[PDB]
């Protein structure tokens, strides 16, 4: 009934489902976020920061009192033939 | 032969399905098929079930090409109906395939060109050979 | 000492899997 | 198309040859209104602002499960520091986001998103996609996630409700 | 052959006694004169008999107390393999020769497959006994026991 | 009456043959059970 | 895409064409056999490689041979 | 192919022989004449009934001449039920074992002994007659099929009158059948068994017919029978309540349901099926047009609905067969779970060997039939689905959003699979690393099935409150503090539900959902798919459509039944395992003088069935010791069949992991060796077809697998129970 070689888009599911909403905005509080979230918006630079943020994992394990790394002590079993 | 071309035609009655086009059509290709019915009949429709054929030009859009032929080969049987389908593309364009020659591929026609015909006969193929090609040229 | 290295043996998969992903989709 | 249809399952946007159908779940004013709103949707708005909303919400949500079902459920020492764990996840989750953003280039033929609403208005573009847009969004998520994480810990690291 | 014959065996002899005691344990709950009674006692005599026979015929019996067969070809123990083996090949050939003789007779004329699923031809004219002398197929070999179509 | 014979000449033949073979073998084993050798 | 070839040992029974669901083959005027036709493979781009054509060939061994080569969406038979 | 002329034609390859049997019962492929088909299957049912009738005759006959049923009757507690005896040939007689009663035979698990005691049967004389009566019936049934195919075959119009058939079957067969049996109970079963429970001895019991003739003997007990006029015609009915009651629970002396209840049950069931029998329209006016009523239901969601169904279910057998198979199988399953929880036979629950094998047998039969529903449902789509002539609309839409249903069901299985099997892999890992606090256990982080525990709680407090007439509970698994102990064995006991019980139920949720997925996907996509738009033209049983499209192997609906067949095995196989361990661990056992109960495995289910290693050790490795140590004993055959099944099973993997292309090429070399020696068969040897190799594969897999547990279970409970 409605196929138009002119517009190939409506013909296909090209249309954004009504879930799209191109409406206004949100409060001015954004002016704050835009200021402090800027260094993480660069990409690639952020890729690196997070990977080198893996330096946290090293720091957290080099220093860790309560993970089972001690026997605590025992007298070991010989044991099948010593 | 001159391709007839398709402009606008009504679609057959159906009501919807989940086997229709999806994204591929938007960005790569989709295939449409046209056939004329002398009666508002009922046909199976691949990728779904039960659709009324309609009487008139009848235009349907599908994907994979094969879906169109399956319908077309069922359309030629059961009902004595002629049909044709094309590949739409995403930016207009008019590629018309099948019948093409205007006479069915199974029926011999006068000026087609062989394309990939080996007059050697099978079993007389060679063995490689590190050179380009496989020997079944 | 040996509590620093098996994690970099796990930072490495994170790094390797990320790099390879970029390589294969290119 | 209202309202003597006396039936539910209208073909998707009137097209019965596109796969999907119209159902209350698909298209109900309540659902539609709901779906239209939210950071993922809400095109024409800054991506960074949206990531923050999404990022902030998720980070906050992640703490609960990690803290409660963590290897130290169950411990003062791990009273909620496991939230750190929730945080780590958003560090990783920001990588996955960042690397995915490299599937969109800077040329960039901005936006792979549809260029039209339903109703085939034929107007406007989306912009979430594209290299610059997606990156802002991640950065927002990272920011939003780390924060949501800290705040949730905050309340818990005080709490009173429910102990 | 570290084995010492089933006669001077203490294990194989012990094994006989062990088996019959267990059988005897069972008849104690049925009361003689009853059915399950003989069946048990009939089983016991067969047990004694087979143990008795094995010692007669030789049979070396290992340390485990069970007879071990010797197939080296040793004349002392031909009955343990060669003589039954000769008997097998005889019947094995006989079957082979009769079966081959059948498919050959069928091939000329008729619908050959008809005879294969249905054989309302029994031994054909009289094909079975032809196997009594299969070994004379050695003389079929010097002529045309094999077809010359593929290789030699 | 030709018909019954043929009927008995299909794979059933196999059952009758194997039943006859089994009967022979079992009866042989009755007269000579626990046979680990051919001693004659 | 897939590589299909036709051989002069053909007898022009046209069954390979009728078997194809994507229309990869067609018949061609020729002087080699009594039918004076021969199969042709012009549209290998639409070939999915299912070998339905081979299972219809009556020639002692196939006159039409499908050699599965490089994969494409069309060859992969994808509708998405 | 006897059935078809071209098919019969001639044999050129061995494939002809395999085809001949494969399509022997495929009646709708031999003719397009619906009447001819219907006539064929109707006669076939007679031939079936004859076989099962003959089957029954042998069960009664063997019970008479080759069983110690009489011996078992006087001492049911420690006499082992045994039918069939083995001839003393090539060492066979060892299978004849001590079963008590001075008799040598194989212990049985069919449960006929418990059935016969309930029926009030006392002598081999009575069993002898019933065997003959069954044979007489078998002669009839066989004759009846010959008469209705060669002499007087019904019209198609006859079979199509479904209304008349419905009315009868759920009234003439069900109603009067229940009523007729209800009479035998209170006149024969109840009186005689009442004596048997008083330790009177069978030969000292009067003959059943003496109870019927003179009321005197039957009236001294159950004195409601005393009145000749009977209070029935007075319609007070309160007086009758002595021979029938709503007591429920379990008799503490016989361990079965009160026959005092089953008689009342059938009395109700009978007329309930007699009333419901008077529903559909026939000839004398009063009744329903099922065609009419079906049409009435329609909906905003369904649009036209059910319209046209009556046409479909009156012209397509496969449609009716699928529905029937789906529920007859489902019925067999609920039968298994009702006979274990509510033991209906005298000395049944006490006989652990019979109960395990009864529950397990019904689970497989029920499981198989349901899988068969998938097949014929798919066969209907390929062969009988025609929208032009018989549109439904219900069927439509379903086909319309079929990519939706499967995609969702796909997700649920992944959710279930993770949230079932994953928990076990969690526990297996936390226990191995030495941290049981971490595991999903009753001692650690517990996941209590509070919903199931709540339903059981209300069933306990049901008698008196929401069930005044009920003196006791429905089943003692819902009892609370009750305990029945027949002999030194425990008949039944309240069954607890813990975290270990939460996991296993979620595994059954899983296995059933996946089995549904595979089967349902094959039915919907039986005709068309994005991959294969014309699959319906390839048929229902075809191997593939070539290596094209990346590979289209097992796209047929047949192959979906093939894949779902293994999964139905995987499914039940773990239900029966759940049953076996739970009953042995927390129910079955011996009760002492003080009242202390010791179970067979000693309550190790709760903390050891939460681990995979726990099933592999505390269940398999432990409970196998019986089967693998059964050599030299009466259970020798089970040990062999245990090994024999393991073989036919690994033998299936040969067919399943390979293809026929290899085998055909191998045969070529073997045919050459034959041609050299004039021994080449005119019927050329061919490999199995692609589809047959799958059929051969799954059969042996199921056989070897099923058979292997059979020997597992039957060796276990007999040596222990
Ligand atoms: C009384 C003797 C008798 C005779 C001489 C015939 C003769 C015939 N019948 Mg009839 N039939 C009979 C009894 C008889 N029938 C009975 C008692 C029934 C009711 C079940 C039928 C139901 C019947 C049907 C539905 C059909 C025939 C047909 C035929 C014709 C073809 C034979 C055939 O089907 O192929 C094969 C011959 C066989 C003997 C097949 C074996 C089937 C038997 C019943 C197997 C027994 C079950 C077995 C024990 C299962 C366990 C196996 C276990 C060991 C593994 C032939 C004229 C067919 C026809 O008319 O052609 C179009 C046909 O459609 N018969
Ligand atoms: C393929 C390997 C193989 C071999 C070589 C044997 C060999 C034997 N078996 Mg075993 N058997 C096997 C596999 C094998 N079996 C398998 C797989 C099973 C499981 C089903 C069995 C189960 C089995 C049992 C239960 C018994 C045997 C017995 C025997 C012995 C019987 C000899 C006999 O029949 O008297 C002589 C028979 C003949 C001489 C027949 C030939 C004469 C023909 C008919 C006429 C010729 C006229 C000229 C013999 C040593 C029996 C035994 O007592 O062991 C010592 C016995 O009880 N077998
Ligand atoms: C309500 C009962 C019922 C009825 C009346 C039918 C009827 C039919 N079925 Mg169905 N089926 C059923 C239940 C039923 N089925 C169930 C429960 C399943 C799931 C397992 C199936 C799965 C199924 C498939 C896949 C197919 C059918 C097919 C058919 C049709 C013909 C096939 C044939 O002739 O059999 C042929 C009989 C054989 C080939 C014998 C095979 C050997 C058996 C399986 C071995 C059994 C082992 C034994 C029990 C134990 C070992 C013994 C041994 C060691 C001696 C016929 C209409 C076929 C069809 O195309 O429909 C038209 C078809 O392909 N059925
Ligand atoms: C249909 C189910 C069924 C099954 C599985 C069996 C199975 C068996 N029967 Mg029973 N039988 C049956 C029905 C059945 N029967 C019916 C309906 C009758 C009444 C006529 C009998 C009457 C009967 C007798 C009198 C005997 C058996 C015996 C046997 C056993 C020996 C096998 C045999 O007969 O040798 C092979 C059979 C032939 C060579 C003829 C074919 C075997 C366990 C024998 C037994 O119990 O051993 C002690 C025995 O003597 N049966
Ligand atoms: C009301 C009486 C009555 C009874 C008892 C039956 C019983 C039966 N029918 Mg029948 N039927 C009836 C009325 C009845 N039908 C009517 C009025 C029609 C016409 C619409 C039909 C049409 C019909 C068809 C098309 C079929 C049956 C079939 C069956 C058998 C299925 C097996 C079963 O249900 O379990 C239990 C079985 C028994 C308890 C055996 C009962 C022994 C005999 C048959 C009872 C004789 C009655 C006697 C005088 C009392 C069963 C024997 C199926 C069958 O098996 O085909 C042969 C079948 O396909 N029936
Ligand atoms: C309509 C009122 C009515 C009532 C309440 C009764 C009640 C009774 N009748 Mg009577 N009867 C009646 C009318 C009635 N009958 C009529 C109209 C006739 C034919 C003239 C009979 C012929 C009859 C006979 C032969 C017998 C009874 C008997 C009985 C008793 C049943 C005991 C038994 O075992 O059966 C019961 C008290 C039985 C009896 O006498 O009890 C010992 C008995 O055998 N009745
Ligand atoms: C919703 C759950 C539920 C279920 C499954 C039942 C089931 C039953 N009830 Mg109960 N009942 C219920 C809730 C329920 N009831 C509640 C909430 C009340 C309080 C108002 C009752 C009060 C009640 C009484 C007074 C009786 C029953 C009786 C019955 C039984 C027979 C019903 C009947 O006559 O014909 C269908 C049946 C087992 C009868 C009975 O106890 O059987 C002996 C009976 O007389 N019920
Ligand atoms: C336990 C499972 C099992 C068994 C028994 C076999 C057996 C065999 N394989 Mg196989 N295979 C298997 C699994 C198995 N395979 C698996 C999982 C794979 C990977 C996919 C393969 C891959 C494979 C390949 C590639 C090949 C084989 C071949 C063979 C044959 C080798 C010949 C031989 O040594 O002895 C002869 C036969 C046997 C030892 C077993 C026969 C079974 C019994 C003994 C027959 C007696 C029947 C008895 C009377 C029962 C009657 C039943 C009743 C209902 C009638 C043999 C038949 C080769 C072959 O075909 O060589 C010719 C070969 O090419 N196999
Ligand atoms: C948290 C605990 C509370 C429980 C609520 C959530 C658990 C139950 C799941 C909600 C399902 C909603 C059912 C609506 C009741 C319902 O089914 O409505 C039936 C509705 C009625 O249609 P009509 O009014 O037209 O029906 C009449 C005519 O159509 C037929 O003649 O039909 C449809 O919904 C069509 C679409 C199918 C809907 C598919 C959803 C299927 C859910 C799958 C889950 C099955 C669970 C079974 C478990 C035993
Ligand atoms: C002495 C002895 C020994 C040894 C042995 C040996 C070592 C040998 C050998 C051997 C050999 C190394 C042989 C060979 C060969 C060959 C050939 C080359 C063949 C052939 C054949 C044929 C040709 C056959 C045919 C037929 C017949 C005649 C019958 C039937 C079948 C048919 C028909 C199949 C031991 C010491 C062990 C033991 C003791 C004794
Ligand atoms: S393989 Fe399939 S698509 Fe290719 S030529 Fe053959 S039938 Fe056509
Ligand atoms: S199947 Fe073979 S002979 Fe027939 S048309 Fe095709 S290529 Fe020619
Ligand atoms: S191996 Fe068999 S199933 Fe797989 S593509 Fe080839 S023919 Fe089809």
């Amino acid at each position: 009934y409605f196929d138009l070689e002119d517009i190939g888009n409506t013909t296909g599911q090209w249309d954004l489902y009504g879930s799209d909403a191109p409406s206004p905005y949100s409060p001015l509080q954004s002016k704050f976020f835009e200021t402090f979230a800027a260094p993480f918006t660069k990409r690639g630079l952020l890729l690196k920061f997070l990977i080198l943020g893996g330096g946290s994992t090293l720091a957290y394990f080099s220093t860790t009192a309560s993970g089972d790394i001690l026997p605590i002590v025992k007298g070991p079993q010989l044991p099948p033939k010593l | 032969t001159p391709p007839e071309l398709d402009p606008n035609t009504p679609s057959p009655i159906f009501g919807g399905s989940t086997g229709g086009l999806l994204r591929k059509a938007q960005v790569e290709e989709f295939y449409v098929i046209t056939w004329e019915s002398p009666k508002e009949q009922i046909f199976e429709m691949p990728t779904g079930g039960a659709a009324i054929m309609r009487e008139g030009p009848n235009l349907l859009k599908l994907a994979r090409k094969e879906q169109c032929l399956a319908l077309g080969t069922r359309l030629r049987s059961k009902y004595k109906i002629k049909y044709q389908f094309y590949r739409v593309f995403p930016s207009g364009e008019v590629q018309y395939l099948h019948p093409k020659d205007g006479v069915y591929p199974e029926k011999v026609n006068p000026g087609r060109q062989g394309v990939g015909v080996n007059f050697r006969s099978i079993g007389k193929n060679v063995s490689p050979i590190e050179v380009k090609f496989t020997g079944k040229q | 000492p040996s509590l620093f290295v098996p994690l970099v043996g796990l930072l490495f998969p994170a790094v390797a899997m990320a790099s390879l992903f970029l390589h294969v989709e290119k | 198309s209202e309202k003597p249809t006396y039936q539910v399952v209208q073909p998707i946007n009137g097209d019965p040859f596109i796969g999907s159908l119209e159902t209350p779940v698909t298209s109900s004013p309540l659902v539609a209104w709901y779906l239209s709103n939210l950071p993922g949707y809400r095109t024409a708005v800054n991506p960074l602002l949206r990531g923050i909303e999404v990022g902030l919400a998720h980070g906050f949500f992640l703490v609960g499960p990690f803290v409660k079902a963590g290897p130290l459920r169950n411990t003062e020492y791990a009273g909620a520091a496991g939230s750190l764990a929730a945080a780590g996840l958003v560090v990783i989750l920001s990588i996955c986001l960042t690397i995915y953003g490299i599937s969109s280039f800077n040329e960039g033929d901005p936006s792979t998103a549809p260029s039209l609403t339903l109703t085939g208005r034929k107007k406007q573009p989306d912009q979430l996609q594209t290299a610059d847009g997606w990156a802002k969004f991640t950065g927002g998520f990272f920011f939003g996630g780390i924060s949501g994480v800290i705040w949730a810990f905050f309340l818990l690291y005080v709490l009173d409700l429910p102990y | 052959s570290g084995l010492t014959p089933c006669k001077e065996s203490k294990q194989f002899a012990k094994r006989e006694k062990q088996s019959i005691k267990k059988l005897e344990s069972s008849l104690k709950i049925y009361a003689a004169d009853s059915a399950p009674a003989l069946a048990i006692n009939a089983t016991i005599e067969k047990t004694k008999r087979r143990f008795d026979n094995y010692a007669k015929q030789g049979l070396l019996c290992g340390a485990d107390g069970l007879p071990h067969l010797i197939v080296s070809g040793d004349q002392r123990h031909w009955g343990e393999f060669i003589t039954p083996g000769i008997l097998f090949l005889y019947i094995a050939g006989w079957i082979g020769w009769v079966g081959r003789s059948y498919l050959i007779a069928i091939r000329d004329e008729k619908k050959p497959t008809q005879k294969e699923i249905i054989i309302d031809v029994p031994l054909a004219s009289r094909l079975v006994f032809r196997g009594f002398s299969w070994p004379i197929a050695a003389y079929r070999e010097l002529l045309n026991g094999e077809l010359v179509a593929k290789d030699v | 009456r030709d018909l019954k014979t043929y009927l008995s000449v299909a794979p059933v033949a196999s059952t009758l043959w194997f039943a006859a073979l089994a009967g022979l073998l079992i009866e042989i084993n009755r007269l000579f059970p626990d046979a680990l050798t051919f001693p004659f | 895409s897939h590589s299909v070839k036709i051989y002069d040992t053909c007898i022009g029974c046209t069954q390979c064409v009728r078997a194809c669901p994507t229309d990869v083959l067609e018949m061609i005027p020729w002087g080699g056999c009594k039918a004076k036709q021969i199969a042709s493979a012009p549209r290998t781009e639409d070939c999915v490689g299912c070998k339905r054509c081979e299972s219809a060939c009556p020639t002692d061994f196939l006159s039409v041979r499908v050699y599965l080569w490089h994969e494409t969406t069309r060859s992969m038979g994808l509708a998405y | 192919g006897h059935f078809s002329r071209t098919i019969a034609k001639g044999p050129d390859t061995t494939t002809w022989i395999w085809n001949l049997h494969a399509d022997a019962h495929d009646f709708d492929s031999h003719t397009s004449d619906l009447e001819e088909i219907s006539r064929k299957v109707f006669s076939a049912h007679f031939g079936q009934l004859s076989i099962i009738f003959l089957w029954l005759s042998g069960m009664y006959f063997h019970g008479a001449r080759f069983s110690n049923y009489e011996a078992w009757l006087n001492d049911p507690t420690h006499i082992r039920p045994s039918a069939q005896v083995v001839w003393p040939i090539v060492g066979q007689e060892i299978l004849n074992g001590d079963v008590g009663g001075g008799f040598r035979g194989i212990q049985i698990t069919s449960g006929f002994f418990q059935i016969w005691r309930a029926s009030g049967i006392t002598s081999e004389l009575q069993l002898y007659c019933t065997a003959i009566g069954a044979l007489v019936f078998a002669g009839l049934m066989l004759f009846a099929g010959w008469f209705h195919y060669h002499k007087a075959a019904p019209k198609l119009a006859w079979f199509q009158d479904v209304e008349s058939m419905l009315n009868h079957h759920l009234a003439g067969l069900l109603g009067l059948g229940s009523l007729s049996w209800a009479r035998h109970q209170v006149h024969v079963s109840l009186p005689i068994n009442q004596f048997l429970n008083a330790g009177v001895d069978p030969k000292e019991i009067p003959l059943p017919h003496e109870f019927i003739l003179n009321r005197d003997l039957l009236a001294q007990l159950y004195p409601s029978f005393a009145e000749g006029a009977t209070p029935f015609f007075t319609l007070n009915w309160s007086k009758y309540a002595d021979f029938l009651t709503f007591r429920g629970g379990l008799d503490p002396l016989t361990g079965g349901l009160w026959l005092t209840d089953i008689a009342h049950h059938h009395l109700a069931i009978a007329i309930l099926f007699l009333i419901a029998g008077h529903m559909y329209r026939t000839n004398w006016g009063i009744g329903h047009g099922i065609k009419d009523i079906l049409e009435a239901h329609k909906g905003p969601f369904t649009g036209q609905g059910h319209k046209g169904l009556y046409e479909i279910l009156t012209t397509s057998w496969h449609a009716q067969l699928s529905i029937n198979l789906a529920m007859l199988g489902s019925l067999t399953i609920v039968v298994a779970q009702h006979m274990y929880s509510m033991p209906p036979y005298p000395y049944l629950a006490t006989d652990y060997a019979t109960q395990l094998s009864l529950f397990t047998h019904h689970m497989w039969i029920g499981g198989f039939l349901i899988v068969g529903a998938a097949a014929h449902a798919a066969i209907f789509m390929v062969r009988d689905y025609d929208p032009t002539t018989r549109y439904n609309d219900l069927l439509d839409r379903v086909l319309r959003h079929r990519d939706a249903i499967i995609s969702h069901l796909n997700w649920v299985c992944i959710f279930l699979g993770f949230h079932s099997f994953g928990l076990y892999i969690h526990n297996d890992t936390m226990s191995a690393l030495g941290r049981p606090q971490d595991m999903f256990s009753d001692t650690a982080i517990q996941l209590q099935p509070v919903f199931a525990q709540w339903i059981q709680n209300t069933h306990a407090l049901a008698p008196g409150t929401t069930a005044p007439g009920a003196t006791a509970s429905t089943s003692l698994t819902w009892g609370g503090g009750d305990l029945v102990a027949v002999g030194n064995k425990v008949a039944l006991l309240p069954i607890p539900l813990g975290t270990a019980d939460f996991l296993v139920h979620h595994i059954h949720a899983f296995t059933i959902h996946v089995t549904v997925l595979i089967l349902l996907k094959g039915v919907l996509f039986a005709r068309s798919s994005r991959l294969i738009p014309d699959k319906a033209n390839l048929g229902f049983r075809f191997p593939c459509d070539g290596p094209g499209r990346g590979g289209t192997c097992q796209v047929s609906a047949w192959d979906h039944v093939f894949l779902g067949l293994f999964w139905m095995y995987n499914s039940i196989s773990v239900v029966i395992f759940h049953f076996s361990w739970k009953m042995q661990s927390d129910v079955w056992g011996s009760i002492n003088d003080q009242g202390v109960v010791t179970h067979i495995t000693g309550g190790n289910f709760a903390q050891s069935s939460i681990t995979i290693n726990g099933w592999l050790r505390d269940f398999l490795w432990a409970q196998a010791s019986q089967v693998i140590q059964s050599y030299g004993s009466s259970l020798s055959a089970y040990g062999l069949f245990f090994l024999g099944a393991h073989f036919v099973w690994a033998f299936s993997l040969m067919f399943l992991f390979s293809g026929r292309g290899y085998w055909q090429e191998l045969i070529e070399s073997i045919v050459w060796a034959h041609n050299k020696l004039k021994v080449a068969p005119a019927t050329q040897p061919r490999a199995l077809s692609i589809v047959q190799g799958r059929a051969v594969g799954v059969t042996h897999y199921l056989l070897g697998g099923i058979a292997t547990t059979w020997a597992f279970f039957l060796a276990r409970i007999i040596a222990v129970g």
